[PDB]
């Protein structure tokens, strides 16, 4: 996937606005429900690390893609999990 | 234009809507569920990834990954929230450098920028891969603890990240494997120093802080490797994490900084 420089400096700095400013007025009950939420959706790196395995052509490359995809993994997953039980409020 | 474009770009708006929902009581329930999909509709979007080999693998990698951590979640009682955040964070984090590990193995790097965020990337996981495992087992009990302080660990550190970022930088021009090797020992060991002379009950904020990390580690990869759910998701999480670690700081009276 080609983006330019600018494209991408562009996106990288609106996002970082938008993010920032989501969280600007958030109740203390919601921060760490909301820090275990946003915990979760870092879990998308499993999807970084599937396109790396997929395209590992040697063994050393296969062995630390297979163990990066369980991290990424267990990250969403154990994100998601927690969070759900957290949000009972 | 094509079809796991189009999947990413739901997936960021499912992302940016979730993490807003969640920003409010009245939504909040509401806010995972809609990060669920965006999580969902990614991991299988991607299966379609070209040219993607060792398809057995990446499903092993998945099951024993996700239900383990999945399970940990419902097994554990409630009063471990905290260290279930710090390890799943801490995954997060050799999630991000793991990628950064394999691209820069392959040496195939046609631009130092990119491969700079690689590096940066790979940096930044690492500290909080381990950062978080110290957090876990420090709340957890298994290394149990109060700050652990030695009369000149202040410099021992900054020293440690100074090299780190050395032979880091290094790779940009040659990029051998013993240099690989050594960058990420001495990030792993970074991420474990610095922890140790954090306190009991500081630990929340230092797990924010973490995930502030683990978040533009996830990023500076998607950059790096033109990955646009890395990128959006990881930059949304730095930032908000960011603001947030703030925010959890400054109501315990402390300062971040009084933290670390």
């Amino acid at each position: 996937m080609e983006f330019g420089f600018w494209s991408a400096l562009y996106i990288f700095v609106l996002t970082a606005f938008l993010g920032y400013e989501l969280i600007t007025r958030v109740p203390v009950i919601l921060h760490t429900p909301l820090m275990s939420g946003s915990n979760f959706i870092h879990g998308v790196v499993v999807v970084g690390a599937m396109v790396v395995l997929g395209h590992a052509e040697t063994g050393l490359e296969k062995l630390i893609g297979f163990l990066g995809v369980i991290l990424g993994a267990a990250n969403a997953a154990g994100g998601y999990a927690v969070t759900v039980r957290m949000l009972e409020m | 234009m094509d079809l796991i474009q189009a999947a990413y770009f739901v997936v960021a708006i499912l992302f940016i809507v979730g993490l807003k929902r969640m920003a409010h009581p009245t939504t909040a329930k509401s806010g995972i569920v809609w990060a669920g999909w965006g999580m969902v509709l990614a991991v299988l979007a991607t299966f379609f990834w070209p040219g993607m080999g060792n398809f057995a693998l990446i499903l092993l990698a998945l099951l024993l990954g996700s239900v383990v951590a999945w399970w940990a979640a419902v097994r554990v009682a409630m009063t471990d929230m905290p260290q279930m955040v710090a390890i799943y964070n801490g995954m997060g984090g050799g999630a991000a450098a793991t990628i950064a590990a394999v691209e820069l193995l392959k040496g195939a790097f046609e631009n130092t920028g990119l491969m700079a965020l690689a590096i940066l990337g790979g940096l930044i996981g690492s500290v909080a891969f381990t950062g978080s495992l110290i957090a876990f087992a420090k709340l957890q009990g298994i290394m149990k603890s109060r700050p652990i302080l030695f009369p000149g660990q202040k410099a021992v550190n900054a020293l440690v990240l100074a090299l780190t970022v050395v032979i880091g930088l290094s790779l940009l021009w040659n990029d051998a494997t013993a240099s690989i090797v050594l960058f990420f020992l001495l990030a792993l060991l970074f991420g474990v120093l610095m922890t140790l002379p954090i306190g009991g009950g500081d630990m929340p904020v230092a797990i924010s802080f973490y995930n502030a990390f683990t978040g533009m580690a996830v990023g500076f990869e998607g950059f790096a490797v033109g990955n646009p759910a890395l990128m959006v998701a990881g930059t949304l999480v730095g930032a908000a994490g960011t603001l947030l670690t703030v925010l959890m700081a400054r109501a315990m009276n402390r300062s971040v900084w009084s933290v670390l």
